[PDB]
């Protein structure tokens, strides 16, 4: 059947990690093991259709870029995550699209912005900028929680209907 | 970087840190194993030029000479 290679990037911590589990196994990871790559394949029904989904998890931390060239050429859709309570993270997200731009030659790939711990009560990062951001890409925002669930297929799912509609 | 082994699994691979290759096999099957599976069902180690071999568990990474492996169900096959 037909298989999408989606790809988890952003910071470190902001929860890439516990997004994927929580899609693939429906469980949270409480702990904080930094990734340094780690696919996971599952079958899944999108909108009646039975397709592949190929998940790389990818390293937030630094030392481990060099690796966004082999993965970001061969990615065919994309999270870009941050954390509500991470400005900083905020701030990285262009970082991101920047390389996924020098090896593609364009950012003309399916993406979604994803504002991830959103079951927090303290957010720095205001909903009117993250849409903003997503409105000056083009692209999607929204809003996640790894621990409640809450949009967690949204955002995935959403990679899959826009690679479809190409 | 930091040292690392690439783990081949049913559903994917998994990179595993390690501090040194003194670190057991086993060591490194338990972190795949919970990384991967969560939280019954046994598993085996191969390395990548292997196959249907179980690496010994008490040995070292550094007495593998190899730097993939894959993770195999015990009532299964690569
Ligand atoms: N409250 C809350 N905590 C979360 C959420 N997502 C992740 N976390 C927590 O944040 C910590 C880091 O999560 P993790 O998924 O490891 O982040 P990561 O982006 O994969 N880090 P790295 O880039 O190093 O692989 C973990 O303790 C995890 O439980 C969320 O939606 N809500
Ligand atoms: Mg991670």
């Amino acid at each position: 059947m037909t298989e999408y290679k989606l790809v988890v990037v952003g910071a470190g911590g902001v929860g890439k990690s516990a997004l994927t589990i929580q899609l693939i196994q429906n469980h949270f990871v409480d702990e904080y093991d930094p990734t340094i790559e780690d696919s996971y394949r599952k079958q899944v029904v999108i909108d009646g259709e039975t397709c592949l989904l190929d998940i790389l998890d990818t390293a937030g931390q630094e030392e481990y870029s060099a690796m966004r060239d082999q993965y970001m050429r061969t990615g065919e859709g994309f999270l870009c995550v941050f954390a509500i309570n991470n400005t900083k993270s905020f701030e990285d997200i262009h970082q991101y699209r920047e390389q996924i731009k020098r090896v593609k030659d364009s950012d003309d790939v399916p993406m979604v912005l994803v504002g991830n711990k959103c079951d927090l009560a303290a957010r720095t990062v205001e909903s009117r900028q993250a849409q903003d951001l997503a409105r000056s890409y083009g692209i999607p925002y929204i809003e996640t929680s790894a621990k409640t669930r809450q949009g967690v297929e949204d955002a995935f799912y959403t990679l899959v209907r826009e690679i479809r509609q190409h | 970087e930091s040292l690392f082994v690439r783990i081949n699994a049913a559903h994917g691979f998994s990179l595993i840190q390690v501090d040194n290759t003194k670190v057991t096999m086993k060591e490194i099957l338990l972190k795949a194993v919970k990384r991967r599976k969560g939280s019954g069902p046994q598993y085996r180690l191969e390395k990548q030029s292997e196959p249907n071999v179980a690496v010994d568990l008490d040995s070292t990474l550094e007495s593998q000479s190899a730097w993939e492996f894959c993770l195999v169900r015990e009532n299964s096959s690569r």
